[PDB]
């Protein structure tokens, strides 16, 4: 079960932030390799003597590719599955695969890296981003009652109105920088900023495909008219 | 503004 | 999992070379505070069972039961490993060395294993850098490049790291993560 | 050109320590006999304008003219460098490296500027290096890796060199080189 | 320049396995042959894989892999101020006579960088790497005496050998191209005769 | 024959 996530790729400002979480907690193991910081930071609107001061690490020039150090061979060796590049993931897996699976994990001794994901089980990633959400286990916790589909809220409030079980994803209190909606928004950003990556062409593609379908409209008229026309 | 979105997250103490 | 209460009262030995919170005042000794807890239970075994070699621990944890350990390192990751300074003309190369490793040479960051903020990752075992002690830190590199110590187990994940790090380099980044946080 | 008929009386200072033709005995003093003219020169011009730097040599070339540096190169050039042993538990490893180098790190072989043999390129400055004593050359490898040494010139030849080889790596090739003829 | 005619005989095994020791040992310290590969020298120079591997493979590189070298062609050119060219097809960008008149050509020259200059390739980059074989070589070309473990004839010889590798490394197929061209142009005799005998049979 | 022929040139000597 995923869940949804609503990403506005003409949000500048949060695929800033994906791109600044992915420069520092990702690229560690991930590259974007089919991907150039010169074409990141003229996408996001980000200068490109900003982009090579915050977002470049590698000394790489603004025109490289995101490559990183981490070889694919050695990452395999060290992790068990070698870091896939992430410039298409978010192609490959879509954006809500994504945001559920990087808000999935969870504490699980059993493991090589003492976690484990709800929606990518046994993965061989270790949990980057617990420093942020914090220690996530599957515990007890309230969660809303729902009934054949029958979800119920607080009719005052706007609440849920909510029930415990006891195989749920709960973080730690006081275990994390961000609570349950900062790192929700922090890790729509970086899907954002993901899916921005895995189909960089999608914005210019819209306009240009609203143009062409204007021009394709106005000649099929000429074109039905020159037919039925013509077939007289 | 942007600069300030896109801070590095390590931050390093120097001296001096 | 450990008791930090009782581990407070079972580190008080330790607290003559690493301090009694685990910040350690001299650079030789290694700092424990917020230490990931599974990489400290696994650097005591470890140097119980011979399998990494620290000399100035000679036969301090052969008394103390498997318990005992988790305690002790609770007690130590339930502390905050203090802050120390980078030195200005090696942050620049140390930080760049960190955050984006060697494309040519394929290194790897450490900001992946260590996070970015160099805290490590706890449950991966991956252990807290950023503010340990640059002599300590370097020690360590060079142990790693010449495989003094070889705990990091088979995938030898830190020996093949270290092993691309020249004496320049491991200065540097000793001194940026001595600085990190 | 020098002379190597006054050059051996010239000479007779530095075999206190090179030995009487150049054979030096102990290990950290170089051999300086069957050495190339030309790379027994420019080092003897670098210690003397401090180009390289030479401790034990503080002051000794200083009055040394010249034709009389000349001289004494000419007659070093015209012995025969004396050859060592290698380790077994070395050979295999400082053989490799020497005669293929490293081809996924992009280290040369040393064969090249140093011929198979170790002979050196006397006309182009390449030292003679077989036979030459392990701890001298494992001490000059290092110096190259770490920058000590940088009279090799802009092109940075060694240093570049060296920065590939690690502890192991040239602690066998100096064996291979000791015993190299 | 005059160039000096060398014979190279390509059917030599032992020859040719002579010049791919030397250049094995001399001349792949500076310059790849990265076009072939050890196995295929092997196979073609009757040279047993194992033989191959203990005498002629030093980097480390396994049978089937092509003769590459650590020096970088980046670093070599900052190095001699020249990048050492890959060697396998020399012996077509220049031919045997001019490899064989280079190689031999190497004389001491004070004002060059690495003390030699070569008569047919004046001011080249190469340092006298077979000054050991040749000995001291000054200028007309004259060898000095008793400086080299070979002599005129002796070091002849072994550039022969070295230019003869060279000459097979840059056309690997030349004596099979020969075997298959001679049936093939029997093949197209035997065909042309039957064609001419229908064409004049119709054109009657 | 062919093992003579190929000798490597790089003679090294070995303890014991
Ligand atoms: C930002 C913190 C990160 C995001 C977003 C992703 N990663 Fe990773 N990761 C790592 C490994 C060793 C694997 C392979 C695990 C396996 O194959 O079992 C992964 C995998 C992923 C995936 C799955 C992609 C797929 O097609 O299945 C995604 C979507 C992903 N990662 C996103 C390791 C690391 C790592 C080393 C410590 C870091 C720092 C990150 N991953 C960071 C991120
Ligand atoms: C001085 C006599 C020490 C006392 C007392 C204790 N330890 Fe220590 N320890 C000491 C040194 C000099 C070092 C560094 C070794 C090196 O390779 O440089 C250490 C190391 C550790 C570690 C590893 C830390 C890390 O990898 O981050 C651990 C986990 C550790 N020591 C634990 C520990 C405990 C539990 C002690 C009391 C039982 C203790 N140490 C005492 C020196 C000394
Ligand atoms: C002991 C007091 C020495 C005397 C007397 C001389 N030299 Fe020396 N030399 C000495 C050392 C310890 C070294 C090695 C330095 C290092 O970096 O490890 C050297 C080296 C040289 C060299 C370089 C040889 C090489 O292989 O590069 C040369 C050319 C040289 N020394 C020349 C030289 C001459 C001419 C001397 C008499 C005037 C002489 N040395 C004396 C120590 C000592
Ligand atoms: C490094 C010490 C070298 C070794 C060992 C050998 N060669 Fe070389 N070679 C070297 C350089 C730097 C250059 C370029 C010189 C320039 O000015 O461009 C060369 C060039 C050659 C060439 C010329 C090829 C061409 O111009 O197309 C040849 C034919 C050649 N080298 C052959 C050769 C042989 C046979 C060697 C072993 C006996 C050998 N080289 C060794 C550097 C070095
Ligand atoms: C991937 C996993 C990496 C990355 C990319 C780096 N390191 Fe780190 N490291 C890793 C592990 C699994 C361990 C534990 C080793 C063990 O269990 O014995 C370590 C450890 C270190 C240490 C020692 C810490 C201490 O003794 O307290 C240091 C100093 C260290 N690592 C440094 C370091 C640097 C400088 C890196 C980038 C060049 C780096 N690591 C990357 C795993 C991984
Ligand atoms: C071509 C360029 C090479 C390569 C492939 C190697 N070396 Fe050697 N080397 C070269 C030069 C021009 C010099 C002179 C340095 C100077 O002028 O100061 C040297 C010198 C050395 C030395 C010093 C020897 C001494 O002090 O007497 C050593 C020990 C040495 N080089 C070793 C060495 C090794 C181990 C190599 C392969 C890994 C190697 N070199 C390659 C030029 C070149």
């Amino acid at each position: 079960q995923l869940d949804h996530v609503d990403i506005d790729l003409t949000d500048k400002a949060a695929m800033q932030d994906g791109a600044r979480t992915f420069a520092n907690y990702c690229m560690g193991c991930h590259s974007a390799k089919f991907q150039r910081y010169e074409r990141v930071a003229t996408d996001l609107g980000i200068p490109a003597d900003l982009m090579m001061e915050k977002l470049v690490f590698t000394g790489a020039k603004i025109g490289d590719h995101m490559d990183i150090g981490m070889k694919p061979a050695d990452a395999k060796t060290w992790f068990g599955a070698a870091p896939p590049d992430l410039t298409l993931v978010a192609r490959v897996r879509g954006t809500d695969w994504l945001y559920s699976y990087l808000r999935s994990f969870y504490e699980d001794p059993k493991r090589p890296w003492g976690v484990n994901n709800v929606i990518f089980p046994n993965v061989g990633m270790p949990n980057v981003l617990a420093p942020l959400q914090g220690r996530q286990v599957i515990g007890c916790k309230q969660v809303q009652v729902v009934e054949d589909g029958k979800k119920q809220f607080d009719p005052l409030t706007g609440t849920p109105l909510t029930h415990e079980a006891c195989d749920q994803l709960t973080v730690v209190p006081k275990t994390g920088e961000l609570n349950e909606a900062q790192f929700d928004e922090k890790v729509k950003n970086l899907v954002t900023f993901l899916a921005y990556s895995a189909n960089p062409n999608k914005l210019a593609s819209e306009r240009i495909g609203t143009y062409v379908l204007l021009y394709l409209a106005f000649f099929f008229v000429f074109a039905y008219l020159l037919k039925r026309e013509y077939w007289k | 503004a942007i600069a300030k979105r896109l801070e590095p997250v390590g931050k390093v103490c120097v001296q001096g | 999992a450990g008791d930090a209460a009782a581990g407070q009262a079972k580190a008080a030995v330790c607290g003559a070379c690493h301090g009694a919170d685990g910040n350690s005042p001299a650079p030789n000794f290694p700092k424990l505070a917020g230490q990931g807890e599974r990489y400290l239970l696994k650097q005591m075994h470890d140097i119980k069972d011979g399998k990494r070699t620290v000399l100035e621990m000679t036969g301090l944890l052969t008394n103390l039961s498997d318990q005992d350990l988790a305690d002790i390192a609770a007690y130590f990751a339930s502390q905050k490993m203090s802050v120390g300074m980078a030195d200005p003309n090696l942050v620049a190369q140390g930080e760049a060395l960190f955050r984006g490793g060697k494309i040519a040479e394929g290194m790897p960051a450490c900001t992946g294993c260590h996070s970015p903020s160099g805290v490590g990752i706890a449950t991966a075992g991956f252990p807290h850098l950023g503010g340990q002690h640059a002599t300590y830190v370097a020690k360590q590199l060079t142990d790693f490049r010449e495989g003094t110590r070889t705990n990091d187990g088979d995938t030898k994940i830190m020996q093949s790291i270290a092993a691309k790090l020249s004496n320049k380099d491991i200065a540097a980044i000793s001194s940026y993560i001595q600085g990190l946080h």
